């Protein structure tokens, strides 16, 4: 009936496609903002670095 | 949250790996303590549930204890090894609170590293915890309370 | 003057901003570990 | 022989660096140490005499004077051996 | 717990609450002394001296140097 020896399951989403749940991904999500603004942080002020 | 890696210095040679400074060591010693503070922080109390770790020959352990799951989890970090090595003393000297000292001590580098952000020196934050826990094993011996009229092994029962 | 001695050797002098370069490199590195404000440094 | 000048001298070296909030019961520690045990003039005064025993767990407030010597080494105990003794002469076996 | 502490120390009720606390199973306040909820004093003694040395081992790293393997 079967059309060869084995049957391997399928992924639903596509080979290689990332996904996350639960809270750590919106925690990653924050802190790659705050990674982008630490570099943005000592150039505020008339006394800040370019 | 560190990002764009350091540069090889040509005027600072030293033998080996490259020498790293500023504020990136406290945030990668604080996101190191993340990476073992959020294992065991889900496997806390009786709500609390724990996860499994194979051993890569088809042996696992399924392990609630703090020092238990830190051992199998050979951490390469140096800040990580000391909360390692903590657990591993704790459960020999007292055999309780081993997820709670690590916790404590997450969460203190966490508002440490945000107080040196705020522009206090070290010596000061530890001068403050010190003299604040002076004050707090004072107040441990004031709530305490003595087992009196107790029916049999009650007080023995309840508290295991 | 064009009397005065060139030496010939500009070589030693360069050889010199090298090593005071190299020895404030590592100098610096443990600067802020002196003092009661000083830090720890894990090697 | 001045408890005044020496205590609060190794006191500043102490808090240069970590163990500083205990060092007030470690700093005069360390004067009686020296002066009363190595040697008390001039010319000799050693550190070797003096010993440190490493050891995993505990606290730093657990530190504490010890009046006698302390052996880092543990009873065999294999044999049902005694591990305390009051009034015991200690005799030192440099033989097998 | 802070109606407790601020409280006169003539008054029962008020003082007994600085007795309990957070109930994980029916997600009401209740009391540990009927609930069964208790610790030795052992268990928090040396525990936060623990956690603070360890907090004191990586707050006074400024700088990180690593060595290669031979
Ligand atoms: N039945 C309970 N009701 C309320 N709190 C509890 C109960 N059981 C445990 N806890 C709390 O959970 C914490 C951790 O407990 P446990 O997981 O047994 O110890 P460890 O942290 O060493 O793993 C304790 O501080 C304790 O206050
Ligand atoms: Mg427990
Ligand atoms: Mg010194």
């Amino acid at each position: 009936m079967n059309f060869g020896s084995q049957t391997p399951t399928i992924v639903v989403l596509k080979e290689g496609t990332d996904a996350s749940q639960g809270k750590g991904q919106i925690i990653s999500n924050i802190n790659a903002c705050v990674a982008v603004q630490e570099a943005l942080k000592p150039t505020l002020g008339p006394l800040g670095s370019d | 949250m560190s990002q764009l890696f350091n540069n090889s210095r040509s005027d600072t040679l030293f033998l080996g790996g490259e020498k790293i400074s500023g504020d990136d060591i406290r945030n990668q010693n604080v996101l190191a303590t993340m990476a073992v503070a959020n294992v065991v922080k889900s496997s806390l109390g009786p709500v609390g549930l724990d996860k499994m770790l194979v051993d890569d020959i088809g042996d696992f352990t399924v392990t609630n204890d703090g020092a238990t799951i830190l051992s199998l989890l050979d951490v390469q970090h140096p800040a990580g090894k000391i909360l390692v090595e903590l657990a591993q003393q704790q459960d020999r000297e007292i055999g309780d609170g081993t997820t709670s000292v690590v916790i404590i001590a997450s969460e203190l580098l966490k508002r440490a590293n945000e107080l040196v952000k705020n522009k206090i020196h070290p010596t000061t934050i530890i001068t403050g915890f010190r003299v604040a826990l002076r004050e707090a094993i004072r107040f441990i011996n004031e709530v305490l309370s003595t087992s009196v009229d107790t029916l049999g092994k009650e007080t023995l029962i309840n508290i295991a | 003057p064009s009397n005065a001695t060139f030496k010939n050797k500009e070589k030693p002098q360069e050889v010199r901003k090298a090593n005071i370069i190299a020895a404030r490199s590592v100098a610096d590195a443990i600067r802020t570990s002196l003092g009661p404000k000083g830090m720890d440094k894990m090697i | 022989s001045d408890r005044e000048q020496l205590v609060r001298a190794a006191s500043t070296s102490l808090s240069s660096k970590i163990v500083s909030q205990y060092s007030s019961f470690l700093a005069p520690l360390a004067v009686d140490s020296v002066l009363k045990i190595s040697d008390e003039n001039s010319k000799n005064v050693d550190l070797n005499d003096i010993r440190l025993v490493k050891k995993v767990g505990g606290t730093i407030d657990d530190t504490e004077m010890i009046d006698g010597v302390v052996l880092t080494q543990t009873a065999i105990k294999s044999a049902g051996g005694p591990t305390r003794k009051e009034k015991a002469k200690i005799g030192l076996i440099q033989f097998q | 717990h802070a109606a407790s502490q601020m409280a006169k120390p003539e008054d029962v009720k008020r003082r007994s609450y600085r007795n309990y606390g957070l109930d994980l199973i029916r997600g009401k306040i209740v009391d540990e002394i009927h609930a069964g909820v208790l610790e030795p004093t052992i268990s928090k003694v040396k525990s936060l001296k623990s956690a603070l040395e360890a907090c004191v081992a990586i707050l006074r790293i400024d700088t990180m140097i690593t060595v290669d393997p031979e």
